[PDB]
């Protein structure tokens, strides 16, 4: 095939051109995102029950929905939260590869048939079924600076004039409002209600009567009286539109004839649907939009389009309103692209310099300069074909393959330049013979590297989907590199390279290039003498090899494991946790202190603090909040002291002073769904109807025991909330019936006043919005206020709540958890320093088998996937090793010689482990894929040494030592050229301290160190391996 | 409310005997109360931690401390069936006829949850069997309404 | 035919009929299933000691086993060979007439006195300035 | 009485049912025991 | 039933339409709201 | 109709390039392709 294309250089160019256009087209049309979809498909069912406690929500909503989630395909597990904010979230997680649309529609179809079983108030609110995801493209803040608008006012403006337009913007997949559109808030006064012998029941009845759509009919409607000339619609009562109209709603006509209006017994204003969250941006009221990227969309185009649409809205903004961008991924993703293109261009430049340094003609330097781009473009065309995106994983996958692509180019050209210098053949005849020597090996290498990388694509779960991104990227780039090496490069060599007279090694030249050729020819004789000496005493090198193998194994176990490096993304999070039962105002005072620290102590670094009061990740009661800190641009934060990690640690140490409030700052993870390094996710399950209290005792018993093994387990805590004081009120049924007071009137009055009640909808400036009745704050704060609410009896007398009720303090759950339909409590933790997650999980299981009767357990999230991903590893390692052996066996026509190649693996791995360990890095994904490519290139170097050596023995009948010495002599220049170019090529990634430097450092460090040892050791050890293996087997 | 007061409330609740011991030695406020007016003794009585009830009373805890709705530790212990704690509280001078804001007594609560052993102890320490709540209900009225045959026979 | 799309198309049409169906039929739950007419297997459950009656075993299977089996992938339908327990009110017409009551009065009372009420919070949002107490209000809960 | 979902694999589904029953057994009341009075899958497994 | 086109548009058509975002291969969306209370929202998708 | 007209120029352009490259490969020549592809206007004017 190389012979075919040496005589047909135009056909070769045509193939290169088709590949280039396909790739050029792919580069324009390929999606762009920071990260691809990794986590398995999850569907969330969300429902609201205004004024409902955790148990009410669980026993009227959660249990009914859970009992109806049957006959749905590919469900792995199901988990739910029911909490005292009147909220339920059920999450159904599906097998990796499940169609998310079919999963969602199957879930919401089974929900639809369960809807008639839910309370009327829940059916009225509705039950959302959504595709679950946590990766926002950006967060657009909307603030008011002139103090004329509350967060409720901004939320309504954004909902009415911004949200829909952003949802319609090109590439926008989803938009979450940080707030609600206005609600008509009827704030009831029980003093005024009792004055006119009225209750919340009468308020609700009147609103439903006097705020409603009423169907009428038509004038001259069909069937008509023949001769009818006019046909027109009759418009009757339509919904109210203003606070004024709601104010004038008639409640009572008194004996004397005066009117009791709704404004006489209530304050009436446009407010929020909920008052749980208080959002501030640098102390100013704030709403905002959480924007997610649509499937297959370009992140950079979408972000531009969003900013373009926001620009068009600028002129209509009320005075004081302003757009802010506290979170935007696209600046970071744009730097990733720039830095990768920069690395690939520098790589090509370094190959040009190294090619000229050794071969010293511009015609030679042009051949890799053509071949490498053709492969890189071709790789994009194949990625597009597999439906992959340009993302962090696929981009760094190409960087990790640079060494393999550069080598294919250098190997083919250098070997032609040598054959011409040693034999005197003209370029065309030299290229034919040169390809004749390597073409069989190039195909062998392709199969070996396929055997190495292809099995990496068949890991299951989240980590599998990450490894799959690198696997296809690297195999594709490698596969095209070999096709270009057998088609284009030979044709280019045959037609572009000038002849070299037999014996001309450029020693006769003058200047630097004359000196260099003399030095390098002299250095090649020093090398062949050294191998000569090494091969006379092979015994002590087999000893040095086992010292390396043991040193490797030792360094492997000591190297801490992780997933993806933390990055400076110009943002981080501060958690604010007060003691249980702490009020919104107490949490606000702590957030004001946290915000004040960042705008004082970090005025150089911090751009904004987004303070969300009454929001948490494991429930959002009044005692929880978060401060989202956005930093100034990377340029204006020089040095390690002004980066996220340093600011995080300083903030955490300052806030540990704060009394009766757990406050700490932390960097965001690369991908949220992966979790912490060697963390676990444990579920304790009530399997025999024990109940909340007995499951709590069992949880505490497990926690107490886990604390006694700090050598194995660290930070083993519950994810949920502790039981809190709650106000049990008992309605005396006999007293109610005796006074002629209905239970409906009692339960409505209590619920409406203290909990709130969604009555019906009104239309505010052409937009349908909700009407809520609730007590004004001051009449629903303390137990004494219960007595101030009156209910009208059948006989018309007003009866206070005190007359027919009794109350007491008890403890109950503000958040009840369920796993696969049964009561549960989620326990988080991680393996101790030096211990594996497997060991930590094994102990937790052992401890769990000692808990009371009817208490079971299960693993979820990352722990579920680790158990199913860990069991695949042995099989995939084994298949890789077996197919590599079989491919080399076929190449060399020998069961033994393969071992001489395969023995190279540790020579690269030892340098990677030394460099990672020394620089204080982890055994992360980037490092691991780095080992495979380092192993891959060292294997390639070894394969060609052994092929050359074996050919000289088979064809020219030379001796083992003679063949081995002639082989390593010929392979020295190309091996050093590739290594010099590639090591220099990754040097910028190692020293990088900018944005995305975490990833660059992880890719660079392990590869640099691995290549240094792989290069230096292999040139001495590969000849030893071949001699020992040939001796031992005939 | 002090630092150690809050620590004692949490420890008394959790049943961490060894931590309560250390807190008693450092003089953690035994009369410390949360926002609903619950003392460490209230919490220990509720969750049924006998050892801590005894240790708190040794360290001058108010046996007749009442929450913001007039409920005592004896109310809690009687209601949740903690027989041993009821005996200890009564031996350390707990008001057996203590009335909350609803006029409810330990006898009322014990009768309601059918704790026969506790009813006998309360009557032994001179619980007023004729005591009426805000609805004019006795422990006997509760026994017949609940249909508790054994209990109704004892409250003769 | 893709069984997933068949089920989806059948249910889209069922949801148009659902509101026209009697409320008693809606509350029993209408089910849409894609399964074989024949049984894959019968999982039998007995008590070797004889501590539990047919009815007790049937309740345990329904309350502790059926749901998890019904959610398992590939399980198209699950038939309980027995019944889950319900709270059975067996009415007496002689006693109902004696106290001048009907089944209507019985049903009204059970709805009134076996209720799970949303009662709101003390110090609930939006609160007054200087609020220190925040507690859930618990009223009527389901009878047990 | 379990019926196979349209197009689902009988043997894979039977294995998943057994694995789910295995998780319930340890928390059974005293005397309660699973019996296998009718299974169509053993014949498929054995005949193959 | 009984609602005018304007009422129907504000309470139904716009409510549905503002949720018809982030759907794959959507070319355009057209709708009408009429005096009899009827809404029709047609979503046309790309060829294939 | 708008779509059909908008994409026609790029369709003709890629179609001409592909035919040229195919001819260049088959006849291992640039001159034969260039010579042949010059005939296209002679056909296109007749169609118009
Ligand atoms: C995967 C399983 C799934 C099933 C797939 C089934 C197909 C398996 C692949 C089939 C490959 C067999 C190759 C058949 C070639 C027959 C030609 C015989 C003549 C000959 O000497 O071969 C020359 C080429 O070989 C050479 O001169 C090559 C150099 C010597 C061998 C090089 C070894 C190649 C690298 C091996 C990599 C390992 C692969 C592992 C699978 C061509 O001569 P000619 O006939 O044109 O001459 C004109 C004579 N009148
Ligand atoms: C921190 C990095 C450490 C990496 C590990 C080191 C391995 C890589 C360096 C290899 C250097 C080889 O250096 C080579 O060693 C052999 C020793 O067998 C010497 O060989 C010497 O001993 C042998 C055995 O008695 C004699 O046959 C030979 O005549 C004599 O010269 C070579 O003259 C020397 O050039
Ligand atoms: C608008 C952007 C949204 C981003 C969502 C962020 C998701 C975080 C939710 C969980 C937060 C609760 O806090 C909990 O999770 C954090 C994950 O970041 C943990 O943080 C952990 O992982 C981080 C990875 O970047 C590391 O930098 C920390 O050293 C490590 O401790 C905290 O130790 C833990 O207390
Ligand atoms: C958690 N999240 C990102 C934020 C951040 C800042 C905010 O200022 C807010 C949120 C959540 C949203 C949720 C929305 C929700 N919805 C979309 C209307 C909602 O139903 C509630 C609720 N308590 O049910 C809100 O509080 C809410 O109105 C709200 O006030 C929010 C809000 O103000
Ligand atoms: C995007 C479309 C791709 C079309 C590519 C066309 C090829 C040329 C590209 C321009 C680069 C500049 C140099 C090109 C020279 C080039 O292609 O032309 C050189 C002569 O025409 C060769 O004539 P011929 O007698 O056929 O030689 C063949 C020998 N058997
Ligand atoms: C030339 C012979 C190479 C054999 C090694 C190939 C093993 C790769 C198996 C596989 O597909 O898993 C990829 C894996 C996913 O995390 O990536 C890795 O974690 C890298 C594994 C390196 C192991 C070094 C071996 C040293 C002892 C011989
Ligand atoms: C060319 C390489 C092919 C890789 C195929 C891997 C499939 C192996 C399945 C792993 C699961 C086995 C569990 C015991
Ligand atoms: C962008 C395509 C450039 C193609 C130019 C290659 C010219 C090859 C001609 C070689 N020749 C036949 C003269 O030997
Ligand atoms: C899993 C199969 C591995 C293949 C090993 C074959 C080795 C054959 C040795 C023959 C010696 C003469
Ligand atoms: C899960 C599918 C994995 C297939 C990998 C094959 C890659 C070949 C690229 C040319
Ligand atoms: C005495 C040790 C000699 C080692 C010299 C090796 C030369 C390698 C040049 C690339
Ligand atoms: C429109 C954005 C194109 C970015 C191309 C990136 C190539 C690696
Ligand atoms: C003779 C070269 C073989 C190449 C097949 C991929
Ligand atoms: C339509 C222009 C074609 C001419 C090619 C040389
Ligand atoms: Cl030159
Ligand atoms: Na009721």
């Amino acid at each position: 095939m190389p012979n075919f294309f040496i005589d047909r250089p135009i056909f070769a160019w045509v193939i290169a051109i088709i590949i280039m256009l396909a790739g050029g087209l792919a580069i324009l049309k390929l999606p762009v995102a920071q990260y691809p979809t990794i986590a398995p498909p999850a569907v969330t069912i969300s429902a609201s029950y205004p004024g409902a406690d955790a148990k009410t929500v669980q026993d009227t909503v959660t249990q009914v929905i859970e009992q109806n989630m049957n006959g749905i395909d590919n469900l792995m597990y199901m988990s739910s939260n029911s909490d005292s904010t009147g909220t339920v979230q059920i999450t159904l997680t599906f097998e990796s590869g499940t169609d998310a649309d079919i999963a969602q529609v199957q879930v919401q179809n089974k929900l639809q048939l369960a809807m008639p079983l839910l309370p009327q108030e829940v059916q009225q609110q509705g039950v959302s079924v959504e595709k679950s995801s946590s990766s926002f493209l950006m967060v657009v803040g909307v603030i008011n600076t002139d103090g004329t608008m509350t967060q409720e006012d901004i939320s309504d403006y954004v909902a009415a004039n911004m949200k829909d337009a952003i949802s319609r913007t090109s590439g926008v997949g989803d938009v979450q409002l940080f707030g609600s559109q206005y609600a008509m808030r009827i704030w009831m006064n029980p003093n005024e209600l009792n004055k006119f012998q009225l209750t919340p029941v009468d308020v609700i009845t009147a609103i439903k009567a006097q705020n409603a759509q009423v169907a009428a009919g038509q004038l001259g409607g069909t069937p008509p009286v023949k001769g009818q000339q006019l046909n027109a619609s009759i418009i009757a009562q339509t919904r109210l539109t203003s606070t004024e109209e709601f104010g004038k709603i008639l409640l009572k006509v008194n004996q004397d004839g005066s009117r009791v209006l709704l404004r006489d017994v209530a304050k009436i204003e446009l407010g929020g649907e909920n008052y749980d969250i208080i959002a501030e941006f640098n102390g100013q009221p704030a709403s905002g939009l959480g924007i997610k990227l649509a499937t297959g969309a370009n992140a950079l185009d979408t972000a531009a389009a969003i900013r373009a649409e926001l620009a068009k809205m600028e002129p209509f903004f009320p005075s004081g309103l302003k757009i802010v961008y506290p979170y935007d991924t696209t600046p970071f993703v744009k730097i990733s692209i720039h830095e990768v293109v920069k690395t690939l261009v520098e790589a090509i430049i370094l190959v040009f310099l190294v090619m000229y340094l050794f071969l010293q003609n511009f015609r030679a330097t042009l051949i890799p300069t053509i071949a490498v781009p053709v492969v890189l473009l071709g790789t994009f065309a194949v990625l597009a074909a597999f439906g992959f995106s340009i993302n962090t994983l696929t981009m760094f996958g190409m960087v990790l393959a640079i060494g393999l692509l550069v080598d294919d180019a250098i190997v083919v050209v250098e070997n032609v330049e040598r054959v011409m210098a040693e034999e005197g053949l003209p370029p065309k005849e030299a290229t034919r013979k040169s390809m004749g020597q390597i073409q069989g090996a190039l195909v062998g290498i392709a199969m070996v590297l396929s055997a190495v990388f292809v099995p990496m694509a068949f890991f299951g779960g989240s980590t599998g989907a990450i490894y799959r991104q690198f696997s296809i990227t690297i195999v594709s780039a490698m596969a095209l590199s070999v096709l270009v090496a057998l088609i284009l490069t030979p044709a280019l060599c045959a037609t572009m390279l000038k002849p070299i007279a037999k014996g001309d090694h450029g020693e006769g030249k003058k200047g630097f290039f004359g000196w260099f050729n003399r030095m390098f020819e002299k250095s090649t004789h020093h090398y062949t003498d050294s191998v000569g000496g090494i091969l006379r005493s092979t015994g002590r090198y087999l000893v040095l090899y086992l010292i390396i193998v043991v040193g490797m194994a030792y360094l492997f176990v000591r190297l801490p494991s992780s997933f993806l490096p933390d990055e400076d993304q110009g943002v981080f999070m501060t958690m604010v946790q007060l003691p249980a039962g702490a009020t919104q105002e107490r949490t606000q005072k702590v957030l004001n202190e946290v915000t004040h620290y960042y705008l004082t102590k970090e005025k150089n670094n911090v751009e904004s603090v987004f303070a969300v009061n009454g929001f948490g990740f494991a429930g959002r009661p009044q005692n929880t909040g978060i401060a989202f800190v956005s930093l100034k641009d990377w340029a204006d934060r020089p040095g390690e002291e002004n980066k996220v990690e340093a600011i995080t640690m300083r903030a955490t140490r300052a806030f540990s002073q704060i009394k009766d409030a757990m406050v700490f700052a932390f960097n965001l993870p690369a991908i949220v769904e992966l979790g912490t390094a060697t963390g676990f996710d444990f579920e304790l399950i009530d399997q025999a109807g024990l109940g909340h209290e007995k499951l709590t005792q069992a949880r505490n018993q497990l926690l107490a025991e886990a604390a006694k093994h700090p050598d194995m387990l660290t930070s083993v805590r519950p994810n949920g909330l502790e039981d809190t004081p709650q106000f049990k009120i008992d309605i005396d049924q006999e007293k109610a019936q005796a006074l002629g007071v209905s239970i409906n009137d009692i339960n409505t009055t209590l619920g409406a006043a203290w909990g709130g009640s969604y009555v019906n909808d009104f239309i505010d400036r052409g937009r349908v919005k909700k009407v809520y009745v609730m007590s004004e704050a001051k009449y629903r704060m303390l137990p004494d206020d219960i007595g101030d609410w009156y209910v009208r009896a059948a006989d018309g007398q007003m009866v206070p709540f005190s007359a027919f009720s009794s109350s007491r303090w008890e403890y109950g759950s503000p958040r009840l958890e369920r796993y696969n339909g049964l009561p549960s409590m989620e326990i988080l933790g991680q393996a101790a320093p030096g211990k594996s997650t497997g060991e930590a999980m094994e102990l937790m299981e052992q401890l769990a088998s000692k808990l009371p009767t009817g208490v079971g357990y299960d693993w979820t999230g990352m722990s579920y996937q680790e158990r199913l991903s860990g069991n695949q590893a042995p099989s995939l390692y084994a298949i890789s090793l077996i197919v590599v052996f079989l491919c080399l066996a076929a190449l060399y026509e020998s069961w033994s010689i393969p071992f001489s190649v395969m023995l190279v693996v540790p020579l690269g791995v030892i340098g990677a482990l030394l460099a990672a360990t020394f620089r204080g890095l982890t055994n992360d994904v980037y490092f691991q894929v780095g080992l495979l490519t380092t192993i891959g290139l060292s294997a390639k170097n070894a394969i060609l040494i052994v092929e050359f050596a074996k050919d000289l023995m088979d064809k020219e009948g030379k001796g083992l030592i003679e063949a081995t010495l002639d082989a390593v002599r010929m392979r020295l220049r190309p091996i050093l050229m590739t290594s010099l170019a590639f090591i220099l090529g990754v040097m910028p990634l190692v020293i990088s301290t900018g944005a995305g430097s975490g990833a660059q450092n992880a890719v660079g460090t392990g590869v640099m160190g691995g290549m240094v040892t792989a290069t230096v050791l292999a040139i001495f050890f590969v000849p030893v391996f071949f001699v020992v293996v040939r001796r031992r087997f005939s | 409310g002090s630092d150690l007061g809050k620590k004692l409330l949490e420890a008394a609740r959790a049943g961490r005997d060894d931590e309560v011991r250390i807190l008693m030695a450092n003089g953690a406020d035994v009369n410390a109360a949360d926002v609903v007016g619950w003392t460490p003794l209230h919490l220990a009585a509720y969750w049924g931690h006998l050892e801590i009830v005894e240790v708190l009373l040794k360290n001058g805890a108010d046996v007749n401390a009442y929450d913001t709705l007039g409920s005592t530790p004896l109310h809690l212990a009687a209601h949740f069936g903690h027989l041993e704690i009821v005996e200890v509280l009564l031996k350390n001078g707990a008001d057996v006829n203590a009335k909350d804001d609803n006029g409810i007594t330990p006898l009322h609560l014990a009768a309601n949850r059918g704790h026969l052993e506790i009813v006998e102890v309360l009557l032994k320490y001179g619980a007023d069997v004729n005591a009426q709540d805000k609805f004019g209900k006795t422990a006997f009225d509760i026994s017949i309404n609940n249909g508790n045959e054994d209990l109704a026979e004892i409250l003769q």
